[PDB]
C-alpha cells in the first residue's frame, strides 16, 4: 500500500484532487456580481410535493449584507458556514462594524486545507472538505463576489458557477454576463443555464434567489418576485 | 495440519465445503443420494456459512462423553479375545477404568 | 409457412445432390475423380498402417508443417501429408499420426480428460421459482441478467445495448443466494456451469488463472450458459494454508475473470453469478459496474410470509395440520429460509423414528428443539432492541 | 405430406451409402483434402519425406563442434533427453539455424534437413494472440483528450518512421498506461493496433508466470526474442498488478516466481544487446507495486494517465454510446451527463444497460427519458461504494 | 366431450361438439347421411334447420378455440356424413348454406398441414363444393374479418379456403377474380403469395391497386406481401418444369408491372430475355393508374433499377426501345427525356469525382514493361472510375512512349475508364488515333464506343461513329468497332446494328488474342431480345473450335458467343439451324446444351438437368474442356432461384469447384483462379471472409496469378473504417517481389484491393435480389485460367465495368441528386417477406445516406413514417434506391 497523502509525480495531492470531485458531485448554483447588487441562484430540484419548498435552502447568511450558495456536498459545506456565523458578529464587537466578502473568505479558506491523516491532531482535519462556496453580497466597499475553492484557493470574480455544470457554466456566464448585462438581466442569463443540470423546466418551486442590493440588506425573494423571472426567460 | 484450521477456519474445511456445495446441486442426482460427505471436527471455530446452520445440513451430532456403561460394553466385547480365568468381573474393571478414549 | 417449408427441403437436397452427382458420373467417365478418388482414401488406410501415433495439435503453422507433440514424451514438426487439410482443423483436438512418417492422416480423437467433467454440473433444483413464498419482485430484476436475454435476445439486441453479463448476490445471508441461482438455470433451461470459488485457489502454484480460462472455454461452446460462482468472497479473506501463492496467486485469479470476460477476448454468451455474503471484503475492480450491469440486495424474508412457504414444505413432508404452525414461527424472527426447511426435515426424521410415516405436532415440536441447539432461533435481533 | 415424408428418409439413407464419400472429401479423418490448396502443400512436402526429413523429431542445438566425422557437426539433444551428434544437409535448405533454436532432426538417420521456425519454444503464448481485430470507435467511448495523447506514442511512428528519422530523434517505444479500472486501457490498446496496422500480442500477466521458478524466465525470453525477429510488433503487456510486483522474499515461495518474468523483460531489453524491433505498451492499476526499474524510461518513455475523464468527456461518452443504440436522439445526451458526474466509462455503458431492463418490464421497444433520469440518480448513490476508483486511484 | 352438441341450442355446448364425433354424435351423424336419404326431405328439414343454426354459430365459435390437435381429427370423421348426401341432394335451397360451416371442417387441415401435397389435395376436394355453394365463400370470410367470436386460427385458416380456388375443377367465373383476395393478401404474407402465383388471380388485384395501397401506406403492411410474390415463382421453376413454368412467369410479368411496384417485374422481365417486354412496362403502370404517383416515373427507373452489365442503364436494350414509349408516358416531355438520357446519372458521376479524390498510388512510370503495367493499374484502382481523369488526359507520358501490345492493350481499356462522361472523355480519345502505332488507334475505336454511350435517346449515339469503323481492314481495329458495339449497346434489335456484324467476323483464328473477342460481341448484341441473329457468328464457330483449341482463352469465347446469339425466341434462327445441322462434330455437342437453355428463352429446369449430365469435368485433351469449367460454377442458377435459395446454392457452388479440383490435377490450379470470378459474379452470402482467407495461403503457395484474380472481389468496403482492412492487405501485395514477371502480377492486385474513399465495389445483381446476369465478366474469367499473365492478357482484365452509377439515395420524384437523405438505424431483422430483406424503422437518427458503396447500408432504412407513406423501392443501395409512394405526384419527404 502506499498513502493519500503522498505527492503524485503529476505535481498534486490525492485527497485534495478527490474534493474538487466532491464539488462537482451535487447541485449548481450561480452567483453574480452586478454592480446593482448581487444575486445569488440555486436550483431546488425536488424530486416530491409532500416537501415543503421554503425549507429546502442551499442560500445560507455568512452576514446580513452577504448570502452564499454553497455546492457539493450540502452538508460538509454547513460546518464552514457554523463558523462564518460567529467570525462575522465577532468582527462587529471589534472592529465596531461589519465584516467583509474578502476578510471572512480568506479566513475559512485556512482551515480548508490541513491534512495529516495520522498523527495530526483531532482538533484538525484529517481530509479536506469537497465544498466550494460562492459568498456574494455588497458591504461597505461596494458589490463584491467571492469565489472559494476546496483547494483554499481565493479568487474575485464577477460571474462563477460550481457544481455538476461548473466547467460548463462557467464559460457560459463569461459570454452572455459581462459588466454591460444589469442585475435583472443575471438571473435571466442564470435561469438558462440551470436547465441542463436540473432535471426539469424552471418553476418557482424549482429555483430559490436572494439579492443584497445597496443600501438595504439581503432579501429572500418571495414567491411573486420569483414568478415574475419565470415569466420571461 | 492443525496450522491450516487456525489459518482461516481450515483447508481441510475447505475441500469440505466445495463438496457439500457438489452434493447440494448435482445432475440428475439430486433427486437421490447415497453419497454423503462427513466432516469430523471438535471446534465450532472452523465452522464457515454453509456448516452452521441447518436445513443446510441433515444433522449436527454431539457426542455424550464415555460413561460407566460405554466402558463395560466396549470392555465385555474385548475380554472375548483372550483367554479368561472364572469370576472376574468385567462390570467391576470398567467402573474403576476411568478411562479417556475406548 | 408454405415458403419456409418448400426451402429447407431443397436446401438438404443440393448438399446431397451436387456431391453424389459429380462423383458418381466421374466414375463412368473415362479422367476425373473416377477410380482415382476411392483409392485415394484406401491409400490412407496402407500408409498410415497399425499401431498410429496419437498427438495433440497445439497450433498449424502457415509454411505447410503444424507442432503436434507425439505420445512418446518428445515433440514432433509435422507436415501436411497422407492427404490432409492444414485449415480444416481446428485447434486442441486430438489427431492421428501415421508413425512410419510424421503425417497428420486425420481427426477424430479427443481422448477425454476429467478437468472438463468436473466443471459440468447440471441442474436439478430442489425447490425452483413458482414453489418459493413471497418477494416475487425480487426474483424478476435477476433475470433481467441471467434469465431474460437467454429467453428473448431480441428485445436487448434491438434496444442495441451492451447484453447484461454479471451480477452480485449481496445481504445478508440467509434468503437463498444459492436456491436462487439453481432456480433460474431450471426455468432458463440453458446450461448450467457450477464452479465453487474455492476450488480456484489450488494446492498447486500459478494454476489458478488456467482454470479460469478453462472455465470459460468450457462455457462458450456450450451457450446460452450460466456460471454460477459460489461464494466469491472465499478466496480473497482466507489463507487456506495449503499453498504459498498467498496474496498474489489470488490476485492474479481475479484478474483473469476480467480478462476472460470483456477483456482483449471476449466470451459469447456467459453471464456470472457471485454470491458474496458481503461485498467490502472483495477485490475492488472485480465488483466495479460493466462487469456487472445488475446490484441487488436481498433482505430477510418477512415473519407472515414464513408461514406461506411453510404449508408447502409441511406439505412435501407430509401433511398434518395437527400441527401448532404459528407456535414455530413467531419464536423465530425474521431469519432464514434455511430454518424453515430444517424445522420440516427433522421433523420427517423423528415421525420414521418413532416408527410412523405421518408427522405429527409432537413431532414437530421435538424438531424445532434440536433446531434451536444448531442455530440461535431468531434471539440475536431480539436483545439489541 | 408424402412428399417431404418420403424425402426426409430418402436423404438420410443416401448419407449411409454415401458414407465412403463423406470421409475422403468432407474430412472428419480419413483425407480432408478438397485438393485446391492441399494438391500444393502435399506435393512439397513429398520430397522432404522421401529423403531424410520426415519423422522428424524436435530437438534443440545445444553446441557447434568440428569434432567427429565431418568439419560441419552438431551436438543437438532431442526431447527424449539423448544427445545425438548430427551432420548438416544440403538437400534441402536449412534457413532458421541458431545455437539454442529448435533444430529438426530426422529418427531415420538424425541430421538437420530443416530448422524450427524462429523461438517457436513456447507453442503456448502464441496461440492465444488475437492478430489486430478491428474494434469501431462507436463503442471505444469518447471523443476526449484522453484518447488523441496515446495515438502519437503508439501509432505515428510505426504507421511513419520516415519522420522520426529525417530529424534525427529516437522513435518512440514506450507508454504507461496507469488509472483505475474501466476507463478502457484495454479498450483503447486493441482499437490504435488495427488503426496503425501493425501486428498486435496482447499477453496476460499471469500467464507470464507459471509453477515452477525459472519455467516463466523461459516464456518471457522467449516471448521478447520472437517479437523482435518479427516486422513490427507491439506487446501490449496486460494488467499486471501483483504479478509485477516488487522484490523481495518470504522463505516460503517468496515473490520470486513474479520477480522472475519481470527480471526476464529486463535483462533482454536493457541487455548487452537493446530492445530488438518492439514496442511495449504497459498496462498496471497499480504503479505503486512496480520495481524501480521498470518505471524509469527506455521502456516507458512518456507516462500518460488515462484515467477517470474530465465533466465535457462523460458528455461524449453518451453521445459514442447513442450511437451504437437504437434509442431516442430526443434524449438529451447532456442531461445524462450533468446527472451523474465522477462516472468512469463502463458506468456510463451501466446506464444505457439500465435503462434498457426498465424498458423490457414495461415492454417497450425503445429506451425513454424516464428510464433514464431514473438509471443516472440510482448510479450517483448506489454504485459509487462498490467502484473501483479510490483505491486504484490513490495508488497512481 | 359430449356427444353431439350441435344439437343442442345453447352456445356454450358448441364447443364439445366440435370434439364428439371422436365417439360418434348421437343425432348429428345420423341426420346428415342415413336419416337425409331415409326419410323424406319436407320432414328432414325440421331436424335440419335446428341443426344450421348451430352449425354456423359453431363455425366462429371452432375458431374461437384454440386446439387444432384436437380439433382436427374429430371434425374430419364428420366432413365424412355431409359429402354422402348433405352436399346437394338433401333439396336444392337447404344444401348451399349448409356447406357453408362444412368448409370450415376440411379448412383446419388444410392449415395445419402446410406443405404442398396437403395443398393440392385439400384443393381437389374444396373446388367442387365452392362451385355448389355459388358465393357463399365471398361471406364467410367477410364474416371472419369481422369475428362475432373469433379471435385467433382464423387469420392462416381462412386464407386456405382461398387457396381451394386453384384447382378449377368446375369453377369458370363463379369465383376466380376477386373473392376479397385483397384483405386477405393485406393481413397473411405467407399462404396467399402462393394461392396468388398460380392462380393469376393476380390480374383482378391490378385493378383493385389503389384501393390497396391505402392498406399499403401504414394501417397494414401490404407491401410486404407483394414483394412475396416473386420469391414464390422463381423458386416454382425447380417445382413444376419449365414449359409448364415460362406462361406462370409471363404472367406475374404483366401484373407486377401494371401494379406500382416495379423491382419484382424487373426480376421476371431480366429472366426472360424478350424485345415484347420492356416497352410495355412504362405504357401499362401510366393507363391503369388515373393519378400520376410514382408509377409514371417507375418506368423510366426500372430502367435504372435493372442492372445486367456495363455501361449505364445495364441492359440498353430496354433504353433504345424507350424512345417513343417516352413520349406516351408522358409528366414532361422534356424533363422526362433528360433524366431518362444518360447525361443525368453522368452528370451526379462528375460531381463525385471532386470528394472521391485517388486513395492508391498513381503509377504512369515512363518505359519499359513497368509502363505497359501502369497503365492497367490506372483503370485498376477505381475498379471503374473515379479522379483518375488528370492523369489520363495526358496522352503523351503513358500512351504513346507503351510499345508493342501494350498500347493497344492500354488504349482498349482507355474507353472503360472514361465511361461516365458524356464528353471531356471523347476529344482524349479523338487525339489519340491521330498519333502513333497502328496499335493506340485500333484500341481507341473501342474506346469511342463506350464514350459516347454517355448520351443516346437518339442524342449523338454509338452507333453513328461505329459504323464507318465497322469496314476496317486490319484485325484489331475490325475487332475494336465489334466489340466496342456489343459492350455500347449490350442489347440490340435495331436493323442497322445486326447488319453491320453480317459480312465482318470472317475471324475463326488469328494471331491476335483478343480476335476470338469478336464472337461474345456479336452474342451481346443478341441479349436482352428475341432473335432475328447475325449468321456470320454462327457459322464460324463450329469452324472455329475444331480449328484451334490451343489458345485456351481464344478457345473460351466462340461457343459461349454461339449460345448466347441464339436466346430467345423467333423464325429467324429456324432457317440458320439447318446449315447449322448439316456437320455434327463431337465439338458442337457441348455449344448444343446451351441451345436448349438459350432457345427456351431462360431456364433453369433445363439448364438444371443438364447440369448434372453435364460436360463438367470432362476432356481428351482440350477437347471437351472448353464449356466444361463454365457450367460447374452454375452462378447463373444460384442466383436465378429465390435469394433465400441462393444462399444454399452458393454454398453447394464452392464445394462443386473443391470437386473440379480434386478429379483433375491441372483443374486445381484453374479451380483457385476460378474461385475470384464465381464470386464476383455471384453475388454470394460468404461475401467478405471467404477470399481474404484464400488469398493469405496464396503468398506462401506458388503462383502469383491467384492472387491477382482474388483481389477483385476482395477490395470489399470502400473506406469507411475499412482503410484498415485495405491497408493491411495491401501491405502483403507490396512486400513480394522476385522478379519482373512476378512483379507485375503483384503491382496490379495492391491497387485494385485499394478503393478511394466512398466509391463502391463489384455487382452484377439488381440490389434488391441476388438475380442478375452478366456477359460481361465472361471475358476476363477465361484470360485467366492461363499461368501467369501476359501484356496481351492482361489488356482483357482491365475492364471490371457493371459497376454502380453514384445515385443510391432519392432518385425521388422532383430530386434526383448526389445530396443525401434522412435514414434511421435499426439491427432488427424480423422480415422474410421482402425482396432482399428490410427493417421497419423506430425513426431514431444517424448520419445522413445509405452507403453508396455495393454492399452494406442495407439494415440502415428510409425513414417515410413521418412522411406517412410506404416506400416501393426497399431500402439497401447495394444498387437500391430509397424512393417512396404516394398519391400524389411529388414526395413531400424531409431533406438531411
Amino acid at each position: 500500500d502506499r498513502g493519500v497523502n503522498t505527492f503524485s509525480p503529476e505535481g498534486r495531492l490525492f485527497q485534495v484532487e478527490y474534493a474538487i470531485e466532491g464539488h462537482k458531485l451535487g447541485s449548481t448554483a450561480i452567483g453574480i456580481q452586478t454592480s446593482e447588487g448581487v444575486c445569488l441562484a440555486v436550483e431546488k430540484r425536488i424530486t416530491s410535493p409532500l416537501m415543503e419548498p421554503s425549507s429546502i435552502e442551499k442560500i445560507v447568511e455568512i452576514d446580513a449584507h452577504i448570502g452564499c450558495a454553497m455546492s457539493g456536498l450540502i452538508a460538509d459545506a454547513k460546518t464552514l458556514i457554523d463558523k462564518a456565523r460567529v467570525e462575522t458578529q465577532n468582527h462587529w464587537f471589534t472592529y465596531n462594524e461589519t465584516m467583509t466578502v474578502e476578510s471572512v473568505t480568506q479566513a475559512v479558506s485556512n482551515l480548508a486545507l490541513q491534512f495529516g491523516e495520522e498523527d495530526a491532531d483531532p482538533g484538525a482535519m484529517s481530509r479536506p472538505f469537497g465544498v466550494a462556496l460562492l459568498f456574494g453580497g455588497v458591504d461597505e466597499k461596494g458589490p463584491q463576489l467571492f469565489h472559494m475553492d476546496p483547494s483554499g484557493t481565493f479568487v474575485q470574480c464577477d460571474a462563477r458557477a460550481i457544481g455538476s455544470a461548473s466547467e460548463g457554466a462557467q464559460s457560459s456566464l463569461q459570454e452572455v454576463y459581462h459588466k454591460s448585462t444589469t442585475l435583472k438581466e443575471a438571473i435571466k442569463s442564470s435561469l438558462i443555464i440551470l436547465k441542463q443540470v436540473m432535471e426539469e423546466k424552471l418553476n418557482a418551486t424549482n429555483i430559490e434567489l436572494a439579492t443584497v442590493q445597496p443600501g438595504q440588506n439581503f432579501h429572500m425573494f418571495t414567491k411573486e418576485e420569483l414568478e415574475e423571472v419565470i415569466k420571461d426567460i | 495440519g492443525s496450522s491450516r484450521l487456525e489459518g482461516g477456519s481450515g483447508g481441510d474445511s475447505e475441500v469440505q465445503r466445495t463438496m457439500l456445495e457438489l452434493l447440494n446441486q448435482l445432475d440428475g442426482f439430486e433427486a437421490t443420494k447415497n453419497i454423503k460427505v462427513i466432516m469430523a471436527t471438535n471446534r465450532i471455530d472452523i465452522l464457515d456459512s454453509a456448516l452452521l446452520r441447518p436445513g443446510r445440513i441433515d444433522r449436527k451430532i454431539e457426542f455424550p462423553p464415555p460413561n460407566e456403561e460405554a466402558r463395560l460394553d466396549i470392555l465385555k466385547i474385548h475380554s472375548r479375545k483372550m483367554n479368561l480365568t472364572r469370576g472376574i468381573n468385567l462390570r467391576k474393571i470398567a467402573e474403576l477404568m476411568p478411562g479417556a478414549s475406548g | 409457412t408454405q415458403c419456409r417449408l418448400k426451402l429447407l427441403k431443397l436446401e438438404r437436397i443440393k448438399d446431397y445432390l451436387l456431391m453424389e452427382e459429380e462423383f458418381i458420373r466421374n466414375q463412368e467417365q473415362m479422367k476425373p475423380l473416377e477410380e482415382k478418388q476411392e483409392e485415394e482414401r484406401s491409400k490412407v488406410d496402407d500408409l498410415r498402417g497399425t499401431p498410429m501415433s496419437v498427438g495433440t495439435l497445439e497450433e498449424i503453422i502457415d509454411d505447410n508443417h503444424a507442432i503436434v507433440s507425439t505420445s512418446v514424451g518428445s515433440e514432433h514438426y509435422v507436415s501436411i501429408l497422407s492427404f490432409v487439410d492444414k485449415d480444416l482443423l481446428e485447434p486442441g483436438c486430438s489427431v492421428l499420426l501415421n508413425h512410419k512418417v510424421h503425417a497428420v492422416i486425420g481427426v477424430l480423437m479427443d481422448d477425454t480428460d476429467p478437468l472438463v467433467t468436473v466443471m459440468k454440473v447440471e441442474k436439478a433444483p430442489q425447490e425452483t421459482y413458482a414453489d418459493i413464498g413471497g418477494l416475487d419482485n425480487q426474483i424478476q430484476e435477476i433475470k433481467e441478467s441471467v434469465e431474460l436475454p437467454l429467453t428473448h435476445p431480441e428485445y436487448y439486441e434491438e434496444m442495441g445495448i451492451k447484453p447484461p453479463k454479471g451480477v452480485i448476490l449481496y445481504g445478508p445471508p440467509g434468503t437463498g443466494k444459492t436456491l436462487l441461482a439453481k432456480a433460474v438455470a431450471n426455468q432458463t433451461s440453458a446450461t448450467f456451469l457450477r464452479v465453487v470459488g474455492s476450488e480456484l485457489i489450488q494446492k498447486y502454484l500459478g494454476d489458478g488463472p488456467k482454470l479460469v480460462r478453462e472455465l470459460f472455454r468450457v462455457a462458450e461452446e456450450h451457450a446460452p450458459s450460466i456460471v454460477f460462482i459460489d461464494e466469491i468472497d472465499a478466496i480473497g479473506t482466507k489463507r487456506y494454508d495449503s499453498n504459498s501463492g498467498g496474496e498474489r496467486e489470488i490476485q492474479r485469479t481475479m484478474l483473469e475473470l476480467l480478462n476472460q470476460l470483456d477483456g482483449f477476448d471476449s466470451r459469447g454468451d456467459v453471464k456470472v453469478i457471485m454470491a458474496t455474503n458481503r461485498i467490502e471484503t472483495l477485490d475492488p475492480a472485480l465488483i466495479r459496474p460493466g462487469r456487472i450491469d445488475r446490484k441487488i440486495e436481498f433482505p430477510l424474508p418477512d415473519e407472515k410470509t414464513k408461514k406461506r412457504i411453510f404449508q408447502i414444505h409441511t406439505s412435501r413432508m407430509t401433511l398434518a395440520d395437527d400441527v401448532t404452525l404459528d407456535d414455530l414461527i413467531m419464536a423465530k424472527d425474521d431469519l432464514s429460509g434455511a430454518d424453515i426447511k430444517a424445522i420440516c426435515t427433522e421433523a420427517g426424521l423423528m415421525a420414521l423414528r418413532e416408527r410412523r410415516m405421518k408427522v405429527t405436532n409432537e413431532d414437530f415440536k421435538k424438531s424445532k428443539e434440536n433446531v434451536l441447539y444448531k442455530k440461535q432461533e431468531g434471539t440475536p435481533e431480539g436483545l439489541y432492541l | 405430406q408424402s412428399t417431404y415424408s418420403r424425402q426426409i428418409k430418402q436423404v438420410e439413407d443416401d448419407i449411409q451409402q454415401l458414407l465412403k464419400k463423406i470421409n475422403e472429401l468432407t474430412g472428419i479423418k480419413e483425407s480432408d483434402t478438397g485438393l485446391a490448396p492441399p494438391a500444393l502443400w502435399d506435393l512439397a512436402a513429398d520430397k522432404q519425406t522421401l529423403q531424410s526429413e520426415q519423422p522428424l523429431q524436435v530437438a534443440r542445438c545445444t553446441k557447434i563442434i568440428n569434432a567427429d566425422s565431418e568439419d560441419p557437426k552438431y551436438i543437438i539433444n532431442v526431447k527424449q533427453f539423448a544427445k545425438f551428434v548430427v551432420d548438416l544437409s544440403d538437400q534441402v535448405a536449412p534457413t532458421d539455424i541458431e545455437e539454442g533454436m529448435r533444430v529438426g532432426v530426422d529418427r531415420n538417420k538424425y541430421q538437420i534437413h530443416i530448422p524450427l521456425p524462429p523461438k517457436i519454444d513456447p507453442t503456448v503464448t502464441m496461440m492465444q494472440v488475437e492478430e489486430k481485430p478491428d474494434v469501431t470507435y462507436s463503442d471505444v467511448g469518447g471523443c476526449k483528450e484522453q484518447i488523441e495523447k496515446l495515438r502519437e506514442v503508439v501509432e505515428t511512428p510505426l504507421l511513419h518512421p520516415e519522420r522520426f528519422v529525417n530529424l534525427g530523434i529516437e522513435p518512440p517505444k514506450g507508454v504507461l498506461l496507469f488509472g483505475p479500472p474501466g476507463t478502457g486501457k484495454t479498450l483503447c490498446a486493441r482499437a490504435v493496433a488495427n488503426r496503425t496496422d501493425a501486428c498486435f500480442i496482447p499477453v496476460i500477466g499471469s500467464e507470464l508466470v507459471q509453477k515452477y521458478v525459472g519455467e516463466g524466465a523461459r516464456m518471457v525470453r522467449e516471448l521478447f526474442e520472437m517479437a523482435r525477429t518479427k516486422k513490427a510488433c507491439l506487446i501490449f503487456f496486460d494488467e499486471i498488478d501483483a504479478i509485477g510486483g516488487a522484490r523481495f522474499d518470504d522463505g516460503a515461495g517468496g515473490d520470486n516466481e513474479v520477480q522472475r518474468t519481470m527480471l526476464e523483460l529486463i535483462n533482454q531489453l536493457d541487455g548487452f544487446d537493446p530492445r530488438g524491433n518492439i514496442k511495449v505498451l504497459m498496462a498496471t492499476n497499480r504503479p505503486d507495486t512496480l520495481d524501480p526499474a521498470l518505471m524509469r524510461p527506455g521502456r516507458l518513455d512518456r507516462k500518460i494517465e488515462f484515467s477517470l475523464p474530465d465533466l465535457e468527456g462523460r458528455t461524449h461518452i453518451f453521445k459514442i454510446h447513442a450511437r451504437s443504440m437504437s434509442v431516442e436522439r430526443d434524449i438529451r445526451f447532456e442531461l445524462l451527463a450533468r446527472l451523474c458526474p465522477n462516472s468512469t466509462g463502463a458506468e456510463i455503458r451501466s446506464v444505457c444497460t439500465e435503462a434498457g431492463m426498465f424498458a423490457i418490464r414495461a415492454r417497450r421497444k425503445i429506451a425513454t427519458e424516464k428510464d433514464f433520469l431514473e438509471a443516472v440518480n440510482k448510479v450517483i448513490k448506489s454504485y459509487a461504494k462498490f467502484s473501483a476508483t479510490p483505491r486504484y486511484m490513490t495508488y497512481n | 366431450m359430449e356427444e353431439g352438441g350441435r344439437d343442442k341450442t345453447p352456445v356454450q355446448s358448441q364447443q364439445p361438439s366440435a370434439t364428439a364425433p371422436s365417439g360418434a354424435d348421437e343425432k348429428s351423424s345420423g341426420k346428415e347421411r342415413r336419416d337425409a336419404g331415409e326419410k323424406d326431405k319436407e320432414q328432414e328439414l325440421s331436424e335440419e334447420d335446428k341443426q344450421l343454426q348451430d352449425e354456423l354459430e359453431m363455425l366462429v365459435e371452432r375458431l374461437g378455440e384454440k386446439d387444432t390437435s384436437l380439433y382436427r381429427p374429430a371434425l374430419e370423421e364428420l366432413r365424412r356424413q355431409i359429402r354422402s348426401s348433405t352436399t346437394s341432394m338433401t333439396s336444392v335451397p337447404k344444401p348451399l348454406k349448409f356447406l357453408r360451416p362444412h368448409y370450415g371442417k376440411l379448412k383446419e387441415i388444410y392449415e395445419n398441414m402446410a406443405p404442398g401435397e396437403n395443398k393440392c389435395f385439400a384443393a381437389d376436394i374444396i373446388s367442387v363444393l365452392a362451385m355448389t355453394m355459388s358465393g357463399e365463400r365471398e361471406c364467410l370470410k367477410y364474416r371472419l374479418v369481422g369475428s362475432q367470436e373469433e379471435l385467433a386460427s382464423w387469420g392462416h385458416e381462412y386464407v386456405r379456403h382461398l387457396a381451394g380456388e386453384v384447382a378449377k375443377e368446375w369453377q369458370e367465373l363463379d369465383d376466380a377474380e376477386k373473392a376479397q383476395r385483397e384483405p386477405l393478401l393485406t393481413l397473411v404474407k405467407e399462404i396467399v403469395p402462393y394461392n396468388m402465383a398460380h392462380n393469376a388471380e393476380h390480374e383482378a388485384c391490378d385493378l383493385l391497386m389503389e384501393i390497396e395501397q391505402v392498406d399499403m401506406l401504414e394501417k397494414d403492411i401490404d407491401e410486404n406481401a407483394y414483394s412475396k410474390v416473386c420469391l414464390y415463382l422463381t423458386s416454382c421453376v425447380n417445382y413444376v418444369p419449365e414449359p409448364e413454368n415460362s406462361a406462370l412467369l409471363r404472367c406475374a410479368l404483366g401484373v407486377f408491372r401494371k401494379f406500382s411496384r416495379f423491382p419484382e417485374a424487373l426480376r421476371l422481365a431480366l429472366m426472360l430475355n424478350d424485345m415484347e417486354l420492356v416497352e410495355d412496362i412504362f405504357t401499362s403502370c401510366k393507363d391503369v393508374v388515373v393519378q400520376k404517383q410514382m408509377a409514371f416515373m417507375l418506368g423510366r427507373h426500372g430502367v435504372f433499377l435493372e442492372l445486367s452489365e456495363d455501361v449505364e442503364e445495364y441492359e440498353d436494350l430496354t433504353e433504345i426501345m424507350s424512345n417513343v414509349q417516352l413520349n406516351s408516358n408522358f409528366l414532361a416531355l422534356a424533363r422526362e427525356l433528360d433524366i431518362m438520357e444518360p447525361k443525368v446519372p453522368d452528370d451526379i458521376y462528375k460531381t463525385h469525382l471532386e470528394n472521391n479524390r485517388f486513395g492508391g498510388s498513381g503509377s504512369q512510370v515512363d518505359s519499359a514493361r513497368m509502363n505497359l503495367a501502369s497503365s492497367f493499374v490506372n483503370g485498376f484502382v477505381n475498379a471503374a472510375f473515379g479522379q483518375d481523369k488528370l492523369l489520363t488526359d495526358d496522352g503523351n507520358k503513358w500512351l504513346y512512349k507503351n510499345k508493342d501490345h501494350g498500347m493497344l492493350s492500354a488504349a482498349a481499356s482507355l474507353g472503360m475508364i472514361l465511361l461516365w462522361d458524356v464528353d471531356g472523355g471523347l476529344t482524349q480519345i479523338d487525339k489519340y488515333l491521330y498519333s502513333s502505332e497502328d496499335y493506340i488507334k485500333s484500341g481507341a475505336l473501342l474506346a469511342c464506343g463506350i464514350v459516347n454511350s454517355g448520351v443516346r435517346n437518339e442524342c449523338d449515339p454509338a452507333l453513328a461513329l461505329l459504323s464507318d469503323y465497322v469496314l476496317h481492314n486490319s484485325n484489331t481495329m475490325r475487332l475494336g468497332s465489334i466489340f466496342g458495339l456489343g459492350l455500347a449497346y449490350a442489347g440490340s434489335n435495331r436493323e442497322d446494328v445486326l447488319t453491320l456484324l453480317l459480312p465482318v467476323m470472317g475471324d475463326s483464328k488469328s494471331s491476335m488474342e483478343v480476335a476470338g473477342v469478336t464472337a461474345l460481341a456479336c452474342g451481346m448484341i443478341a441479349v436482352g431480345s428475341c432473335n432475328g441473329d447475325v449468321t456470320s457468328t454462327i457459322l464460324q464457330t463450329i469452324m472455329e473450335k475444331s480449328e484451334t483449341e490451343l489458345k485456351d482463352t481464344y478457345a473460351r469465347w466462340l461457343p459461349l458467343g454461339l449460345g448466347l446469339n441464339h436466346l430467345g425466341k423467333g423464325e429467324a434462327i429456324e432457317a440458320i439451324l439447318a446449315a447449322l445441322e448439316v456437320v455434327s462434330e463431337p465439338f458442337r455437342s457441348f455449344a448444343n446444351t446451351l441451345v436448349d437453355v438459350c432457345a427456351y428463352a431462360g431456364s433453369g429446369n433445363v439448364l438444371k438437368v443438364q447440369q448434372l449430365l453435364h460436360i463438367c469435368s470432362e476432356h481428351f485433351d482440350s477437347k471437351e474442356k472448353e464449356e466444361d469449367k463454365d457450367k460447374k460454377e452454375k452462378k447463373d442458377k444460384d442466383k436465378k432461384e429465390a435469394p433465400a435459395d441462393m444462399g444454399a446454392h452458393q454454398g453447394v457452388a464452392v464445394l462443386g469447384i473443391a470437386l473440379i479440383a480434386m478429379g483433375e490435377e491441372i483443374g486445381a490450379e484453374m479451380a483457385l483462379r476460378t474461385f475470384g470470378h464465381l464470386l464476383r459474379y455471384g453475388e454470394p452470402t460468404l461475401r467478405r471472409a471467404v477470399p481474404l482467407a484464400l488469398a493469405l495461403i496464396s503468398v506462401s503457395n506458388p503462383r502469383l496469378n491467384i492472387l491477382d484474380t482474388l483481389s477483385k472481389f476482395s477490395h470489399d468496403a470502400d473506406p469507411e473504417v475499412s482503410y484498415n482492412s485495405i491497408f493491411a492487405m495491401g501491405m502483403v501485395g507490396s512486400g513480394t517481389n522476385n522478379a519482373r514477371l512476378a512483379a507485375m502480377l503483384r503491382q496490379l492486385a495492391q491497387y485494385h484491393a485499394k478503393d478511394p474513399n466512398n466509391l463502391f465495389m463489384v455487382r452484377l445483381a439488381q440490389g434488391l435480389t441476388h438475380l442478375g446476369k452478366g456477359t460481361l465478366t465472361l471475358c476476363p474469367y477465361h484470360s485467366d485460367r492461363q499461368l501467369m499473365s501476359q501484356v496481351a492478357v492482361a489488356g482483357l482484365l482491365t475492364v471490371l465495368v457493371s459497376f454502380l452509377d453514384v445515385r443510391n439515395i432519392i432518385l425521388g420524384k422532383s430530386h434526383y441528386v448526389l445530396y443525401g437523405l434522412v435514414a434511421a438505424m435499426q439491427p432488427r431483422m424480423l422480415v422474410t417477406f421482402d425482396e432482399e430483406l428490410r427493417p421497419l424503422p423506430v425513426s431514431v437518427r444517424v448520419g445522413q445516406a445509405v452507403d453508396v458503396v455495393g454492399q452494406a447500408g442495407k439494415p440502415k432504412t428510409i425513414t417515410g413514417f413521418q412522411t406517412h407513406t410506404t416506400p416501393v423501392l426497399l431500402a439497401h443501395g447495394e444498387r437500391a434506391e430509397l424512393a417512396t409512394e404516394e398519391f400524389l405526384p411529388v414526395t413531400p419527404i424531409l431533406e438531411g
